[PDB]
This record gives C-alpha cells, sequence and structure tokens, in this order.
C-alpha cells in the first residue's frame, strides 16, 4: 500500500531535526531584530 | 617663496615650563596687537551629578571681578585698554583670553593670572548669574542645531559623563552654591592642567617673566601636580528621537565612535570628512559641487544644510554627520548620505583624496588666521597633543594620505558599525533604526 513507507520516515527523521534547528536560529533573529522595539522606552515631555 | 618654504619659514612655538608646573608657549610675530590667555584642561566632563554646570555658572563671574579688584575697576580697567575679554567652557577643555596691544603684553598676564586664582565669587553676583544663565538655557532650546548635538552626546555616552551637557542641569543651576563653585575652581583651575598661551608681537622671554612672577602658588604634595586621568565613557550605538511635528524642519545627526586626539588616524577621518564635505542652500557652487553628497543634495532637494564632523577627545570621539530637512526629504537625505559613508570605505579614488587634501591643508591654515586662532591652536595642541604641532608637521601627515588609506580607516572606523542617532522635530519619515543599521554595510 505504501512503498515508500521507509523512506518518508528518513525523510521526517531530517525534517524534524533541520525545523528543529532552523526554527531556533529564526526565532533568535526574530528576537534580535525586534530587541530594538521590545525595550524602547520613551517619555511625554511637553513644554512649561 | 614656495608653500613648502613658507611653512619652513614660520616662526617656531616657544614652550618653558614653571616649577609649579604651568606651561608658557607662545609664538612670535610682528603685530602691534596680541591674544593672550590660558588654556584650562577642564570642562563638564570633570564634573558629576551634583556640581554639573558648575563649570558653566564660574565661566559667567570670571569676568565679574576679582579680590584685588572688584567689578567695576575689574571693567574698567580692562575696557580703557581697549582690551577684549572673552572665554568659553566645554566637555573637556576651558579658556579665558585677551585681544590687545602687544604693549600690554605683562599687564594683561596679570589680569589673567588674577582672573583663575582669585575670583571675588560675589555671593549676591552668583544669585544674579543664577537667573541669567536660566535664560540662557531656554535661548538655547530653541538652537535645534545644539539640541541635536547635546542628545547626540546624550545618548552615544548614555551612563557617562561625557553625556552631560556643558550648560548643566536645571536643578544643579538653581542649587549650586557659592562653597561649590569654589571648589570648583581649586579643585581643577591648577598650574599642571593649564596653559599659558600668546601669539602676535611677544617676547617668549618677557612673557615666561611675568608668567613667573604672577602665576606662583606652587604645590606641595603629589597629589597636586598628578593630571587626573578620567575614567572612559562608554559608546553606545542607539538612537534618542525628540518629536514635534509643529517644528518647520528637522534635524538629524548621526554617528560613530572616533579615536581620540593622540591618533594618527585622525588625519585621515578629517581627509574623509574632506571629500564629504558639507552643504547650504547659498552655496553658489550649487549642482556643480565636487561634494557628490552636496550635488545630490542640490538636484533632489534633499536638505537644507548638512555637515561632517570628527569631534576629538581625550579618549574617545564622535564621527559622523548632521543635516537639516523638511519633513518630506529626511528618508532620500538619510539614504544619500548613508550612500557617500559607505562610498568611502568602499570605492573612494586618488582624485577624490587629492581634492579632499588640498581642501583640508587651506582648512587648517585658515585656523590660524589671527592672534586668537593661533592662540587657540596653542592651547589646544599642548593640552591635547602636549606639544605643538607646525602646519609643516601636519600637511607631512596630510600628503601621505591615499585612496587606499582612506579606504581602510573609514572601514575601519565605520563599516559595520552601530551608530548613535539622534533626531529632533517633524522626524516621522525617518526610518527605524534596524533600517539604518543596514545602511551601515555594502555600498
Ligand atoms: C519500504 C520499502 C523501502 C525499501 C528501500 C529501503 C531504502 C529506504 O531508504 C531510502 O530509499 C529511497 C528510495 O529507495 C532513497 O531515495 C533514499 O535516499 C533512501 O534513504
Amino acid at each position: 500500500a505504501e512503498p515508500e513507507h521507509d523512506q518518508r520516515k528518513r525523510m521526517g527523521l531530517k525534517m524534524l531535526l533541520i525545523s528543529a534547528l532552523l526554527t531556533s536560529l529564526l526565532y533568535y533573529m526574530k528576537r534580535h531584530k525586534w530587541s530594538v522595539l521590545k525595550s524602547r522606552k520613551m517619555a511625554y515631555r511637553p513644554p512649561k | 617663496a614656495t608653500y613648502a618654504q613658507t611653512l619652513q619659514n614660520i616662526p617656531e612655538t616657544n614652550v618653558t615650563t614653571l616649577d609649579n608646573g604651568l606651561r608658557v608657549a607662545s609664538e612670535e610675530s610682528s603685530q602691534p596687537t596680541c591674544t593672550v590667555g590660558v588654556w584650562i584642561g577642564a570642562g563638564s566632563r570633570y564634573e558629576n551629578e551634583k556640581n554639573n554646570g558648575a563649570g558653566y555658572f564660574v565661566e559667567h563671574l570670571a569676568f565679574k571681578g576679582t579680590k584685588k579688584r572688584p567689578c567695576a575697576a575689574f571693567e574698567k580697567e580692562v575696557e580703557s585698554m581697549g582690551a577684549h575679554f572673552n572665554g568659553y567652557t566645554s566637555r573637556e577643555q576651558t579658556a579665558f583670553y585677551i585681544k590687545a596691544l602687544s604693549k600690554d603684553m605683562p599687564k594683561v598676564v596679570e589680569l589673567l593670572a588674577d582672573v583663575v586664582q582669585n575670583c571675588a565669587l560675589e555671593e549676591s553676583q552668583i544669585e544674579k548669574e543664577r537667573g541669567v544663565i536660566l535664560q540662557e538655557l531656554k535661548e538655547m532650546d530653541n538652537d535645534m542645531t545644539n539640541v541635536t548635538f547635546d542628545y547626540l552626546h546624550a545618548t552615544a555616552f548614555q551612563g557617562t559623563a561625557l553625556a552631560r551637557t556643558v550648560e548643566g542641569t536645571t536643578e544643579n543651576i538653581k542649587h549650586l552654591t557659592r562653597a561649590d563653585l569654589a571648589s570648583y575652581i581649586d579643585t581643577h583651575f591648577k598650574a599642571p592642567r593649564m596653559v599659558l598661551a600668546a601669539a602676535g608681537g611677544i617676547s617668549h622671554k618677557e612673557l615666561v617673566d611675568a608668567a613667573r612672577q604672577h602665576f606662583s602658588g606652587v604645590s606641595f604634595t603629589y597629589k597636586e601636580d598628578a593630571v587626573p586621568i578620567l575614567p572612559r565613557c562608554r559608546f553606545t550605538g542607539s538612537e534618542i528621537r525628540a518629536r514635534d511635528d509643529a517644528l518647520p524642519v528637522a534635524h538629524v545627526a548621526l554617528a560613530v565612535e572616533g579615536p581620540g586626539w593622540a591618533d594618527p588616524d585622525n588625519v585621515v577621518l578629517h581627509v574623509a570628512n574632506a571629500i564629504i564635505g558639507r552643504y547650504d542652500r547659498t552655496f553658489g557652487g550649487g549642482k556643480h559641487l565636487s561634494s557628490r553628497l552636496a550635488a545630490l543634495a542640490v538636484e533632489h532637494k534633499l536638505c537644507h544644510s548638512f555637515q561632517t564632523f570628527n569631534t576629538s577627545y581625550s579618549d574617545t570621539g564622535l564621527f559622523g554627520f548632521h543635516f537639516v530637512a523638511d519633513p518630506l526629504s529626511i528618508d532620500d537625505m538619510m539614504f544619500c548620505a548613508q550612500g557617500e559613508w559607505m562610498r568611502l570605505c568602499t570605492s573612494t579614488t586618488e582624485s577624490e583624496v587629492k581634492r579632499a587634501k588640498n581642501h583640508l591643508r587651506s582648512a587648517m591654515v585658515a585656523q590660524l588666521d589671527g592672534t586668537t586662532p593661533v592662540c587657540e591652536t596653542i592651547g589646544s595642541h599642548l593640552l591635547n597633543y602636549g606639544r605643538r604641532i607646525s602646519l609643516e608637521e601636519w600637511d607631512s601627515r596630510i600628503s601621505a594620505v591615499d585612496a587606499r588609506m582612506v579606504r581602510d580607516v573609514c572601514s575601519k572606523y565605520i563599516y559595520d558599525k552601530c551608530p548613535a542617532l539622534a533626531a529632533v522635530g517633524p522626524i516621522e519619515q525617518l526610518l527605524d533604526y534596524n533600517r539604518i543599521r543596514s545602511g551601515m554595510y555594502w555600498i
């Protein structure tokens, strides 16, 4: 019924590893760029 | 009489040191008129949270009279001899100088010494100046250019001493005590940290003599003759944005940390800034100006003006640019500006540096146009390089600079660096830090 059974699962293995790795790297990059806004501070200094 | 020859024939700058540690330098010419003053290595950087703006407060009383002679007397005497009395206080340097007839070089030296040593600090005059300084802070608050540079330092050196403004805080100005100013003067206006400089038609030996006579009060301990090394100020890549769409034009300043006085690279950074140059809507040259950025500014009407700068300090500095533009042309201006900075690190030409070198030479020669400016050079040089640097040396250094050297030095201080940004006024069009940071590489 599914001659590709084994190969399918070997791919799933790599898919999972690459995914873990890639998701983490991209999570960091997203956080890195967004740090600018995330820690940003502001104040309202109206005149006299 | 060639450029080279004229440079070699310039009278040398004489320096001698008194036992108290004070240095006396002067360049002699044949002018009936002269300028002499005392350049002190003091400023806001030496102050702290409690006495910030004291050096400025002092600069306000340094001319309102001494102990030997009250206000009116001090003023009348100086005025009646046709002499000019000016001075200033910055972050790392202060100065009090006088312009007059060489015929009075000695009386002046006595006057200077009296100012730096016996300031009256009239209790009543202090409360009077407290209100004056408060009026100047409101006047200067409308000087976008200076508000912008203050902010640039406030963020670029946040957390440190160079972050404070020279004039100081409102709270400090409202609470500085007669004792604080007194303390300031005593702690900082000290012989080893000062320089008596003079230029014009004056005898170096006659200068040094009057100097020995009035600049005395020698020190006993070792803590009195040592020049305190200041704690390092950390540079921070960041931005401060003060938005007010009610302002007509926007000011923007971007900068990276510079090397500091003593570094030879500064000769190259100045050549670099010479390539980019500066501009303002009244430069007849127009669309033909050599400075690419300036040309674009004209073609696309990118700004009202822009200027480059390499502000040095003892251990650090600020290398960047500043422009003024309409709210709707900020983005293109910043784009072209950062673009030119990339071109520097990457594609500078020999022709480019050739021109910039010439421009830089006549620039240094122009800073010695008069007694005061030359006297200013001396005070600063000894105070920063601990020695005068002749135009011939500069020229020697400037001549060695080539395109490759410009690219390497610029790449060193600019390429892929996190800059310090200060924007004031109608700045909605100026893109975010991240986008600007990306303008720091490739391109
Ligand atoms: C389910 C029966 C599987 C028999 C084949 C065993 C080999 C499984 O392995 C996979 O087979 C694929 C195709 O054969 C190849 O393209 C893959 O590179 C290989 O890893």
